[PDB]
């Protein structure tokens, strides 16, 4: 379907991005959209082909669109503003009698200062030995912590397989400090699975936690490691008990 | 322009009808609908100048003076919970075929828990987080789990977890802090729970 590139993207106030749409092949129409947290998409332009026939909606001069052979587009978005911290979305169809199939939206988070960006800590909390023998039911706990942007996947791995039953994680991270604009965040998870499936010691469980960061051409001048992108994990291994 | 109710509760298993106003509309004037699931892109779901318009999943209605319609769900399952837009495009003169979102309406749906077992458990600490985890889980849907009266206890709102190998689905919340008057036997108390919970001892 359509795609989008990059999926997530930190930025600096005042610096300029690019975010890409790669409409599916043949449709004519292709719409942008910026959807604030909690808000439904606002429409920002049209383009017909390479024609960009509707543009009533981008916000200021701070942000222009272009798709030169009629296929992929681009909107660009200069000096950037917290203001524009969004998910970009971008849509196609074949024309105005059909659907819009949209794309995996691209994540902008638009932060003050780099050194703002955090990546996650993350650890897994094994099973109530109560819950065990209450339900024949065993349920882990993975917090990730302690990073920011809110740019993160979590996903469950036993015995080096990705697991989707039995899994829920949380919607949205929570903000540790809900005062500060650059409060750091909080991701909980839960993966339940049947007790003696826990009592085996040979199975191996692994929490991972996807971050996207910086990039090699963001620059970094802080004493810490570059919070790039890159994955934080933490185990449990079964136990008899 | 259209309206549609904040949010919408369902369970599992019923239909469900997502109304939707919105000024006359004319004889050729189309409802679209529109969802979006969690942290994806929106999807249509249907659209149409009348009733009786529909596929597998819907239908759509649109009342008899046509200022409101509505998007029904026959079978609503887990995966339905999602937010609904109610959409009402221009057509003919120069239209494109420019949809306008509007705020839509939160549906969430609910699992039918057939043997309800409440329960705060304290889970295994971590060697390197400094928090300390309580589970509030198998409670009855109509339980409602409530933000702590602390800003150093951290309280997620419930979830569903489902364990399609076992076809068993259940709610549950997490609540985790590093503070020393933290225990599990009061980290849910700003919230109504079940009398009948269940607190290992």
């Amino acid at each position: 379907g359509v795609s989008q590139s990059p999926r997530y993207k930190v930025a600096k106030r005042g610096q300029d991005v690019a975010l890409r749409c790669d409409p599916i092949s043949g449709h004519v129409s292709l719409f942008w959209y910026q959807q604030a947290l909690g808000q439904g998409p606002e429409f920002l332009t049209y383009f017909q082909n390479e024609a960009q026939l509707d543009k009533s909606g981008l916000p200021s001069d701070r942000f222009f669109a272009e798709r030169p052979e009629g296929s992929v587009s681009t909107l660009k978005i200069q000096r950037t503003q917290q203001e524009d911290s969004a998910v970009y979305l971008c849509a196609s169809s074949l024309g105005q009698a059909y659907e819009q199939y949209f794309g995996p939206g691209t994540r902008l988070t638009v932060t003050e200062d780099l050194k703002n960006v955090f990546p996650p800590e993350v650890a897994v909390f094994e099973p109530s030995e109560a819950e065990i023998s209450h339900t024949q039911k065993a349920t882990l706990v993975c917090l990730a912590t302690g990073f920011y942007p809110d740019h993160v996947e979590l996903s469950w791995w036993v015995n080096g397989k990705e697991v989707h039953s039995g899994v829920s994680t949380d919607p949205q991270p929570l903000k540790e400090q809900p005062a500060l604009n650059d409060s750091r965040y909080c991701l909980s998870s839960r993966l339940r699975v049947s007790a003696t499936f826990w009592q085996n010691p040979r199975n191996h469980f692994r929490c991972q936690v996807q971050f996207y960061g910086l990039s090699e051409n963001d620059e970094w001048t802080q004493d810490r490691a570059k919070p790039v992108t890159q994955i934080v994990s933490a185990e449990a291994w079964g136990r008899a008990d | 322009k259209t309206t549609q109710p904040n949010s919408m509760e369902s369970n599992e298993e019923e239909p469900v009808h997502l109304p939707c106003n919105h000024s006359t509309i004319s004889g050729t004037d189309y409802i679209h609908w529109y969802r979006q699931l969690p942290s994806q892109g929106p999807e249509y779901v249907i659209h149409g100048l009348t009733s009786n318009v529909n596929n597998r999943m819907a239908s759509l209605a649109i009342a008899e003076d046509r200022k409101s319609s509505t998007l029904i769900l026959h079978r609503a399952t887990l995966r339905d919970a999602a937010v609904y837009y109610c959409i009402l495009p221009l057509a003919g003169g120069t239209s494109y075929g420019k949809l306008t979102f509007g705020q839509g309406t939160i549906l969430t749906v609910h699992p039918n828990i057939q043997n309800p077992d409440p329960a705060v458990y304290q889970l295994r600490d971590s060697k390197s987080s400094d928090k300390s985890v309580c589970l509030f889980t198998d409670f009855d849907s109509q339980t409602n789990v409530s933000q702590s009266k602390d800003s150093d206890v951290y309280i997620t709102d419930k979830t569903v977890l489902d364990m399609r190998s076992m076809d068993f689905k259940s709610n549950s919340a997490v609540a985790w802090s590093n503070k020393s008057d933290f225990a599990c036997a009061n980290a849910f108390n700003n919230s109504i729970i079940p009398e009948d919970t269940f607190f290992p001892s």
